[PDB]
Formats: C-alpha cells, sequence, structure tokens
C-alpha cells in the first residue's frame, strides 16, 4: 500500500541506498533500483526510468546528475508531482544547481 | 628444529627468491608520502609509474576511476601469484592453494546467494575474486538448482571438506549465508592451521602466530558485531576458530560477553591484545578497532619475512599486498573525493 | 568499602533487635562494625501503591548507582592531575566517607518527608536525571576542550610537514613585493645534504644561491628555502623529487601564524579558566548525587520492610560493615540469628529463573532484608 | 529547495566517503548487498499539507526494520559498515525531505 524508495546509480551509491535500506524485491521479482553498469546503454536506462515512473508504489526516485542528463528527454516529459525526482551527487561526477528538472519551474534563482 | 635449510632450496629455492623480489616492489612509506600529495588520478597515475607498478595503468581509457585502478591492481597480483602457483610444487602448491581457498569460500557464497535467488551462475562468475576462481565445469549450467550447486561445491570442489560442518543442501536454504560463510572460513582456517603444523619448521614456527592472530581477530569482531543482530550466543560460539590463543576459556568468556565492555575485559588478560584494544579509540575521528588488527596484522606479516626458509613468506606477500593494493584504493579514493582530511590513514608496509 | 543495611524488624520492640545485634554480636566476636540506620518514619501508602514502589526503587537504586559513580568517574577524570586521595575529592561532607555514612540520616531540608514516597522518589529522580545530562553537557565540554589541546599537541607534533613551521620559519630570507620573483620549500632528509652547499646554488636553471637559506636543522632532516623566477617554480618542485626530498611549502603564513598564536594560548589559558569551576561544580553535585543515592536506598529499605514485616512499622535497621575476611562466619551467624526472626520455610534453599513476565529476581535472598551501598 | 540541495551536496559527499572507509576495511561488499534485496527496511507514506485550498503532498519516512544485511560486516566490516548504514540513513532522511 504505502509507497517505495527507487535508485538509479553507481553500484557504490546504490549500495550505499539498499544498506541504507530501500531494496526490495516485488511480487514479479524486479528490483526497485538499477546499477548503471558500463553495459546499461543510454535506452536501458530510460526504459528502467519511465518504468519507475509509471509504477504508481515506486514514490521517491533518486538519479545522479550525469545519468539525469542522459535521461533528459524524459525528465523534460515527466510533468506530474508525486513520483518525486531528486538529482543527486555522486562520487563519480559532481552535482551541480543549474538544469534540474524540477528547478526549471524557478525563474528567480538568479 | 627440522633443518629446512638442508632441502627447502631444493624444490623451493627459486620461488623463495623470486617472492621476496616481489616484495621489495611493494611501495614504502616514502612511496606513500609521494602518492598521498597527488592532485589527480592521472597525477597519481605517473607518480604511481616510477614504482614497481609502472606502466600497469596506462593501457586504460583518459577518465580514470578508482574502480579501475582497483581492478587493474588486483589484476596484476593475480597475476603474479598465478605464476608463483604455476612454479610451485605439491608442497609448497598445496598451501598456496590453501591460500586461495580463502577466495574461493567468498565465490561460492557469492554462487550460493545467486543460486537461492533463482540466478544464472553466468552472471556470477564475472563477479568472483579471480585468486579463487572456479575453473572445474561442474560449477557450470547449475539451471539454479540448489541441490545441483551443492553436489557440484561437494564433487568438484577443494571446499568439499569444509562444507562437511554443514550437511545438506537444506542449510543452503536455512542459515544465513554469513553464518554459512564464517562456518567455512573457521573450518578453512583450522584446517590451514593444522597444515602448517603438520608442515612444521620455520614454516610452522613463522606461520601459526599469523593464523592464530587470525582467529582471534575473528573471535573479538565476530563478538563485537554481533551485539545488534538476532545471532545468538550459541550460534555465535560456533563461529569462534578454536586456533588462536583465546581457544579455552577466552572464547568461552567471549561467548558469554554481552558488551563491548567484557570483550575489552577478554583482551585485557592478553598484552599483544590489550594494546589494540587501548590504541582504537573507535570514536568518531580516529583510529577504529579495525585498523588497529589490521596495523597488527601487517606487522605480523612483516615478520615472515625475517625467517628464511619458509612457505609463510608467500602468504605474508598475498596478504601484504593486498593491503597495498587497499591502501592505493584509499589514497585513490581520498583523492577523487578531496576528503585530504584523513588521507593518511593507510597502513603503512614496510 | 561496602556497607551492609539490615532489617531490624522490632522484635516487639526496637531495643531488644538492636541491642542484640550490636552489643551481643560484637561481644559474641567482632566480625563487624555496627551502628543504627536512622530510618525515617514515613507516611505508608497503600500496599498497592507499595508493590508498585517495589519496581520503581527497585529500578531507581540501579540507576543511581550508575549517575553518582559516573559523576565520580567524571570528576577523577578531570582531576586526572591530582585525582589521588579520591574519597576526599569525592566526599559529600565529613573527614571520611565512612565518617559521612556511620552518621547518615533522612535530610528534611531537602526533601519533606510529609509527601508521599511516589513523589519524594519523583523528585530525587529528576535531580539524578538533571544530573546526568548536566554531566552530558559540561563534562563533554571539558573533554572538547582536552581534545582541543591535543589537537594543539598534533599540531606541534610529527615532522615539520604535519607541524605547523610557524615560527621555526625564517621570516629574514624570503623575498618582499613577490611579484616578479618567488620562493620554495621542499627540502628534507639529512642523507641527501652531502653537497647541499652547491644544491641550494644550482637546484633549478636560475636559483639565487644565498636567500635559499637552510630555515631549521634537525638531525634527521635540514629545511632550506630556495629562489626563483615567477615560471621556474614547478622545474624546482620536480627537481626536489628527483633529489629526494618531500614538499614542506610555507606560503607566507605569517599573520597566520600570529593569529594561530593567539588561539593556542585562548586555548591553554581557556583550560585554566574551565578547569576550577568544573572541579568545584563536581565536587558540590557528587554530594548532593550521594545523598539522594542513600535517600533512595532508605526507600527501598523501608517498602521492602514494610512488605516483608506488614504494618505496624516496626523496622529500625542496621548499618554494618563486615571486618577482614568476616563474610562467612560473619553471614553464618546472622542466617543462624535470623532463622525465626523471618521465615526459614521458603526460599533460601533454591529457586529458578523467573525470566517469563514483568519482572524476574537480581538479588540473593536471606531470612531479613539486606541492601548494600558500595563506597 | 536550494538550501536542502546545498545541505545533500555535502551529506552524500561524507556518505560516498564513509562507504570508501567501509570498502577499505570490509573488502567489496556491494554485490553482496546488491544480491540481498529481500524486502525494503525503508518505506514511504503519503501524507498530505495544505496552502489556502490547495493540498501539498508530503511523505512520512517510515521503518520496517527489516534489515536483511545484518551480520553482512560480522567478521570484518562490523563498525565501518554500521557507520556507512547510519550516515546512509542521514542522507535518506535528507532526500525524504528535499522530496
Amino acid at each position: 500500500r504505502g509507497k517505495l524508495i527507487a535508485v538509479i546509480g553507481d553500484e557504490d551509491t546504490v549500495t550505499g541506498f539498499l544498506l541504507g535500506g530501500i531494496g526490495e524485491l516485488n511480487k514479479n521479482r524486479h528490483p526497485n533500483f538499477l546499477v548503471v553498469e558500463k553495459d546499461t546503454t543510454i535506452n536501458e536506462i530510460e526504459d528502467t526510468f519511465r518504468q519507475f515512473l509509471n509504477r504508481d508504489d515506486i514514490g521517491i526516485i533518486l538519479i545522479n546528475q550525469y545519468i539525469a542528463e542522459m535521461v533528459r528527454h524524459a525528465l523534460d516529459a515527466h510533468q506530474r508531482s508525486i513520483p518525486a525526482v531528486l538529482e543527486i551527487p555522486s562520487k563519480e561526477h559532481p552535482y551541480d544547481a543549474a538544469k534540474d528538472s524540477i528547478l526549471r519551474r524557478a525563474k528567480g534563482m538568479f | 628444529s627440522f633443518f629446512p635449510e638442508l632441502y627447502f632450496n631444493v624444490d623451493n629455492g627459486y620461488l623463495e627468491g623470486l617472492v621476496r623480489g616481489l616484495k621489495a616492489g611493494v611501495l614504502s612509506q616514502a612511496d606513500y608520502l609521494n602518492l598521498v600529495q597527488c592532485e589527480t588520478l592521472e597525477d597519481l597515475k605517473l607518480h604511481l609509474q616510477s614504482t614497481d607498478y609502472g606502466n600497469f595503468l596506462a593501457n586504460e581509457a583518459s577518465p580514470l576511476t578508482v574502480s579501475v585502478i582497483d581492478d587493474k591492481l588486483k589484476e596484476k597480483m593475480v597475476v603474479e601469484f598465478r605464476h608463483m602457483r604455476n612454479h610451485a610444487y605439491e608442497p609448497l602448491a598445496s598451501f598456496l592453494d590453501f591460500i586461495t581457498y580463502s577466495y574461493m569460500i567468498d565465490n561460492v557464497i557469492l554462487l550460493i546467494t545467486g543460486t537461492l535467488h533463482q540466478r544464472s551462475i553466468a552472471e556470477l562468475v564475472p563477479k568472483c575474486h579471480p585468486l579463487g576462481s572456479f575453473e572445474q565445469m561442474e560449477a557450470v549450467n547449475i539451471a539454479q538448482t540448489p541441490a545441483e550447486l551443492y553436489n557440484a561445491i561437494l564433487v568438484d570442489t577443494p571446499l568439499a571438506a569444509f562444507f562437511q560442518d554443514c550437511i545438506s543442501e537444506q542449510d543452503l536454504d536455512e542459515m544465513n549465508i554469513e553464518i554459512i560463510r564464517n562456518t567455512l572460513y573457521k573450518a578453512y582456517l583450522e584446517s590451514f592451521y593444522k597444515f602448517c603444523t603438520l608442515l612444521g619448521g620455520t614454516t610452522a614456527d613463522a606461520m601459526c602466530p599469523i593464523l592464530e592472530f587470525e582467529a582471534d581477530r575473528r573471535a573479538f569482531i565476530i563478538t563485537i558485531n554481533s551485539f545488534g543482530t538476532e545471532l545468538s550466543k550459541e550460534d555465535r560460539a560456533k563461529l569462534f576458530p578454536h586456533c588462536g590463543r583465546l581457544y579455552p576459556e577466552g572464547l568461552a568468556q567471549l561467548a558469554r560477553a554481552d558488551d563491548y565492555e567484557q570483550v575489552k575485559n577478554v583482551a585485557d588478560y592478553y598484552p599483544e591484545y590489550k594494546l589494540l584494544f587501548e590504541g582504537a579509540g573507535s570514536n568518531p575521528g580516529d583510529k577504529t578497532l579495525e585498523d588497529r588488527f589490521f596495523e597488527h596484522e601487517v606487522k605480523l606479516n612483516k615478520l615472515a619475512f625475517l625467517n628464511q626458509f619458509h612457505f609463510g613468506v608467500f602468504y605474508a606477500f598475498v596478504k601484504l599486498k593486498e593491503q597495498e593494493c587497499r591502501n592505493i584504493v584509499w589514497i585513490a579514493e581520498c583523492i577523487a573525493q578531496r576528503h585530504r582530511a584523513k588521507i593518511d590513514n593507510y597502513i603503512p608496509i614496510f | 568499602t561496602e556497607f551492609w543495611l539490615i532489617s531490624a524488624p522490632g522484635e516487639k520492640t526496637c531495643q531488644q533487635t538492636w541491642e542484640k545485634l550490636h552489643a551481643a554480636t560484637t561481644k559474641n566476636n567482632n566480625l563487624a562494625v555496627s551502628s543504627k540506620f536512622n530510618i525515617p518514619d514515613l507516611k505508608v501508602g497503600t500496599l498497592d501503591v507499595l508493590v508498585g514502589l517495589s519496581d520503581e526503587l527497585a529500578k531507581l537504586d540501579a540507576f543511581v548507582e550508575g549517575v553518582v559513580k559516573k559523576v565520580a568517574q567524571y570528576m577523577a577524570d578531570v582531576l586526572e592531575d591530582s585525582k589521588d586521595k579520591v574519597q576526599e575529592n569525592l566526599l559529600a561532607s565529613g573527614v571520611d566517607l565512612v565518617t559521612y555514612i556511620t552518621r547518615f540520616q533522612w535530610d528534611m531540608a531537602k526533601y519533606p518527608i510529609k509527601q508521599s514516597l511516589k513523589n519524594i522518589s519523583e523528585i530525587i529522580a529528576k535531580g539524578v536525571t538533571q544530573i546526568d545530562n548536566d554531566l552530558k553537557s559540561r563534562a563533554s565540554a571539558y573533554n572538547n576542550l582536552k581534545g582541543n589541546l591535543q589537537n594543539l599537541e598534533r599540531k606541534n607534533a610529527g615532522s615539520l610537514l604535519t607541524r605547523s613551521l610557524a615560527e621555526i620559519v625564517k621570516k629574514d630570507d624570503f623575498v618582499l613585493d613577490s611579484e616578479y620573483l618567488v620562493t620554495l620549500l621542499v627540502v628534507v632528509p639529512k642523507l641527501n645534504h652531502n653537497d647541499w652547499i652547491k644544491q641550494y646554488e644550482t637546484l633549478a636553471e636560475m636559483v639565487v644561491p644565498r636567500s635559499s637559506n637552510v630555515l631549521s636543522e634537525d638531525q634527521d632532516s635540514y629545511l632550506c628555502n630556495v629562489t626563483l623566477f615567477k615560471k621556474a617554480v614547478d622545474d624546482f618542485r620536480h627537481k626536489a623529487r628527483e633529489n629526494k626530498f618531500i614538499v614542506r611549502d610555507f606560503q607566507y603564513n605569517e599573520e597566520e601564524m600570529r593569529a594561530d598564536k593567539e588561539e593556542m594560548n585562548r586555548l591553554s589559558t581557556d583550560k585554566k579558566k574551565q578547569f576550577g569551576p568544573l572541579v568545584r561544580w563536581l565536587k558540590v553535585n557528587f554530594s548532593e548525587a550521594f545523598i539522594a543515592w542513600i535517600h533512595i536506598k532508605a526507600l527501598r529499605v523501608f517498602v521492602e520492610s514494610v512488605l516483608r514485616y506488614g504494618l505496624p512499622v516496626n523496622f529500625q535497621a542496621m548499618l554494618l560493615q563486615p571486618n577482614k575476611k568476616s563474610v562467612k562466619k560473619l553471614r553464618e551467624v546472622l542466617h543462624e540469628l535470623y532463622k525465626h526472626l523471618d521465615s526459614s520455610a521458603a526460599a533460601i534453599i533454591d529457586a529458578p529463573m523467573d525470566i517469563p513476565g514483568l519482572n524476574l529476581s537480581q538479588q540473593e535472598y536471606y531470612p531479613y532484608v539486606y541492601y548494600k551501598i558500595d563506597c | 529547495i536550494i538550501e536542502t540541495k546545498m545541505l545533500m551536496g555535502e551529506v552524500m559527499r561524507e556518505a560516498a566517503f564513509s562507504l570508501a572507509e567501509a570498502k577499505f576495511t570490509a573488502g567489496d561488499f556491494s554485490t553482496t548487498v546488491i544480491q540481498n534485496v529481500n524486502k525494503a527496511q525503508v518505506k514511504i507514506r503519503a501524507k498530505k499539507d495544505n496552502v489556502a485550498g490547495v493540498t501539498l503532498p508530503v511523505f512520512e519516512h517510515y521503518h520496517e526494520g527489516t534489515d536483511s544485511y545484518e551480520l553482512t560486516g560480522l567478521a570484518r566490516g562490523g563498525e565501518q559498515l554500521a557507520k556507512l548504514k547510519r550516515n546512509y540513513a542521514k542522507a535518506v532522511e535528507l532526500l525524504v525531505e528535499l522530496a
């Protein structure tokens, strides 16, 4: 009934959040997270992002900034609030404030 | 005295010299001070290229990653160890195989965890640590059947003797994978200690202390970590290896222990562990008991080179170079994450 | 030291118990020093209320045991330089701790006898918990100051790289108005200085030979500045490695060093500033904490005495100190004496472990009410 | 939102450095963590907030207690891995506030 948490990110970041307590294998045996290994390309990454976005129990979604950039043309289509996407930093690449999907709505943030 | 000086070099002299040559290459304290001051991972590559590692990293892509550096260091260690193993003879060969069993005991846990979660073993094999890779094909095309994997392990893997502490594939489904891992490791460590004592001579006298410390640190740390878990005292007591100097009544007072202060009380009776516990402040910002035990382990391994005619130097080299790989990985992590404040936490070797 | 509290349950009159427990016992043998504990005759609540207070003061005693001796621990840790004669540094009042305890009596001025044992224990618990938080704050502040001084020691410890070079640096040898000439400091070990007199003249293409002066001289290392052009500093940085040195740069931190000097002095004087008040506060507060401890001890004794010997109230307890190796004969004779004063028909012989349920037995049992103080 | 983003910019860095410390001691446990998933320890409940007449969805951070990664540091990881768990709990609180 309640919402889950979903993650897309490096193996290290996913390990960290899993140790935090986010992971679960659903009745279909499909995890709520994905590690972005070099074998995983842009098309599959965005397929998983879209899956998280559609599925109603996902709730809060975490994505690193570089992966979000690689996913951007789906983050622009994402225009409903509840599936809350959070673009977060990583040891792989830093976070920056500019060009965040949600922050697009802010015009007074100089 | 077993006069190993008379007959060791007949079969193991070449590797005895070669492994010490390899040890001569492990980074010195000064080398670590050089690596500490690098600005970027490319700068680290350049400063590292002057050491034994040389151009091992030059063939990788321009955007260096600490994962890539770790993989390359592990690959180098594996290559060297496999060369020595291919040139070893029966007794030394068995000793080296005992060293590899430790990594096999984690690869097997990977395999069983994948099987009980019903995943293809071909996806698990790439994640295995190369030093303990399963060459045997009986452990392939398992069809995700725990019984198939268990029979494969018993019939075509050296861990057959260690799994006899367990009795059934049902144990794989029931027992937590950590309990399985640690029971296997206890069996392996006791078998290794018995093997070393049966080798006797300088090998025994120089290697047995290292495995005794391994048993004692296993006991201490298993106990300290088990407090906030469902793990019962009665099951915990089974995990302690009986080789360490704690064995009679020390392991017993630990099995009876229910707080860190009581674990420290058990440690107080041993000067070599009292010092580690007193030095391990364990409060935020300084050394933990894990760090102190790593330092003591490094000291014990370093001592293995003071004895000449014995196999213990190969185990000491493997563990020392593993520590050096983890040191370089840590320094790279600090350089990448700009956490310079704690870059000194590497354990110096020689 | 250790002290025992024994029920002394009346026997139809106080004297026929107290005099026999004290004078007759000591004249039988000098197994223990004896005195009266002076229980207050508190107002008795309902038996159900008293059974609740049984658990309340069962747990409270173990709680105050921790708190008071934590006060003592932090007292000693603050006063580590002179913690010797610890009993005086702790003593609530008097000349000796035994002198204090052998004269204890319920103190109206702190808390009144009129109120119920519930309320009195609650206020004592308030006092003890506030003492605990006050320790956690103030002793932690002193600990942070001490750790700051240890950080200062680290700043003054190790090689010159780990140490703050600060006043060791020779300020007279540096270039001023460094818009075109820049000086550097990357020189270390002693074994490398066999021709340093030529090295600090020729290390780079255009090194200036004399203001490149040795700043410090250890047995193991020499610290030396060098001068070069705006764009030639990297050559010196690399040639230092070629000569097997390590970086020791100072980057003109003179005003920074002055501020750091002021701060280290501030910490040094802050230790003196705060140590005295902390020791005074702990000295005063241990007295109150221990008085509360013995108050809880007395209330425990009274509730258990009433339960063991229902009303009317006839419990004039004994304070006993066992003598050297006296414990065995002492408790044997005490048990033999109390056989009938407290029924031998129950307990004593053995008891299982009553884990299931709300509460379980954590104390030995005897034909009497026995409690203890671990001074 | 911006202040919480700034705070993430450092809390997540601390989390990554704690993970680095964990790997230095415990070895590479990432595969064990990725495999032993079972059921989520942390879950979210959609809670309501009100401004004028508009409804604002907000998230309750909630615990199930199903920590499958218990014992994962039994022999080596221990305190370092526990601290990693703790720091990532901090980060999860921060990020649920952000969401």
